[PDB]
């Protein structure tokens, strides 16, 4: 009749038990539950009551969507998160294991889509850009195909980012490369300046 | 360096090379054929091999992951650390096509032709041996 | 706050509205609903209540899988089947159309790939076969290439007509044999080749 | 008289678009499904649209398409399989067994990627309306 012990309304969303993500990211655990009376939901971090004050920045809950959300995850968040749906006729639970991963120290990273190919008529001023993200000031150098500019003492970081080429020529046409690196590794992306 | 695990965000599995030579994904942290060994020829190029069946991950001419016993052209993957901090692996050989290493939400290989930049099937994260 | 009128929990499974099938088949109709209180389900044949005794063999219902099932379907079953999911907050319904088709009796059918081709050195004994499925006995004859070697009923029996033998072949026997079978509904036929070596 | 060529897999009618493309619908009202089956010899057929008069065809890669000129690629072998469904092969590429089909969604299914045990090759000739 109208007696119904808690049941999973969407097993799919629950497929993924192990949640491994880069630090800083925001994780969300879901446990879609059905049951009449409507069940109630509560979360458990490593077996115990996951109280708001258990982590910096607490956590938001979405009753409507039977979920738990943690923003800017840190290594201290590592653990098992268990949902417990229950009403007078029974209870059900699921447990997610969270593994936050600090990817730093890591090689430089170049904002995809930069350097951006270019092309201009002789006489004008072409431009090239390379944005790099690294744990430490990245060693970056432009390589025209000889080494054009190169971040050091006479060239600062904000300067190295953009490579200008005033009043071009049909000689400047070619493959410009942005190579960047650090103690862990290096990456590099090219760009083509077509002369018209 | 040391053996790592190639966890795929999509379904949340570990990359796995089966003795059979079939490439899939499990969730068993204890399973043996997940202890991959990343080795890099040139910087940006790599060889992923099982520290058990000493098999090297490979992708044939139709974008289909398989375990090889003989390191060859179809064993070289381009390791790339994306803006969001996950890794994506591309077929050196079929690079032009943009054929990534991937796993469907059920932990089964994903054919290169049917993979792309936007898929969460192609995002991996190296994780400790244990 | 925790109220909820019937809703579909799997629209892709209801995609197929028209069910066209050969008689004798089994058909399943599904209406996966969600709702709180849990909605109830009932089925309608052409609008009115679909009593169990409304068709030989009755029909099964699998509430846990929200489905209706009819076995050994018959031409009489043709019609409109509508499910009606409901609770006190509302109801939803869907309607499937079933067309059952009696296909027998039909032209005789020859197991594809047969007769199988062959070849043998002059003086050898080659063999040919024709398997024909039928709810009756089909008229079957062997045609050489015009000469009608064997014929079901005429010179060879049924058991015999199934296999065309050719003891002590020759270079003449080299040609296109044919298996022709049929009845009042029509005929089917497949050929084979005997290459003399 | 015309008949429809309902596929079991998806439960769609076989359609040839003026665009010459070969798909599958469920719209019993659609005009481009009212096929016209015609036979050359016995067991060899021509399925043409009683509207755009197009002949169902399959090119050299096993790809259904609507041509307007009845030709070698328009000859199909109609067969009634044991289960009482119809299966149509490409006379032309018959040696390989390139059946006409449709994937669960109502789209042509490449002759090469197809086979006997598939519900995609099974059809049923149903009345006009
Ligand atoms: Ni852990
Ligand atoms: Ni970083
Ligand atoms: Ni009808
Ligand atoms: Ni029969
Ligand atoms: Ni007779």
């Amino acid at each position: 009749n109208n007696k119904r012990a808690p049941y999973w309304t969407n097993t799919e969303k629950m497929e993924k038990r192990l949640h491994a993500v880069p630090a800083a990211n925001t994780v969300k655990f879901r446990c879609p539950a059905g049951g009449n009376p409507m069940p109630t939901m509560r979360w458990l971090k490593n077996g115990k009551e996951f109280k708001q004050e258990h982590r910096i920045g607490g956590y938001k809950v979405r009753n409507q969507h039977w979920s738990l959300i943690m923003e800017s995850v840190v290594p201290s968040d590592k653990g098992n998160y268990t949902c417990v749906v229950e009403n007078e006729y029974g209870s059900i639970n699921h447990t997610y294991h969270l593994d936050v991963v600090e990817r730093s120290p890591h090689r430089p990273i170049l904002q995809a889509g930069l350097p951006a190919n270019a092309s201009t008529v002789v006489g004008g001023d072409v431009e090239f850009v390379c944005k790099v993200y690294s744990d430490a000031q990245p060693h970056i150098q432009w390589i025209k195909h000889k080494v054009l500019k190169a971040a050091g003492v006479n060239t600062t970081d904000k300067e190295i980012e953009v490579l200008y080429i005033r009043n071009v020529t049909f000689e400047d046409a070619g493959e410009y490369t942005c190579l960047a690196g650090n103690s862990i590794g290096i990456s590099f992306h090219s760009a083509w300046l077509t002369v018209l | 360096k040391k053996p790592k695990l190639l966890y795929c965000s999509n379904g949340g599995h570990f990359l796995r090379i089966l003795p059979d030579g079939t490439v899939d994904g499990t969730r068993d942290r204890s399973d043996q054929h997940i202890q991959l060994q990343l080795s890099a020829e040139s910087v940006g190029e790599v060889y992923i091999k099982s520290t058990e069946t000493g098999q090297y991950l490979a992708m044939d001419t139709d974008g289909l992951l398989y375990g090889s016993q003989t390191p060859n052209e179809e064993c070289l993957f381009l390791e790339r650390l994306e803006e969001n901090h996950y890794n994506t692996y591309i077929s050196k050989k079929h690079a032009e096509k943009n054929w990534f290493v991937g796993l469907k939400k059920n932990g089964s290989c994903k054919r290169g032709p049917r993979t792309h930049y936007g898929q969460k099937a192609i995002l991996f994260l190296p994780l400790p041996v244990s």
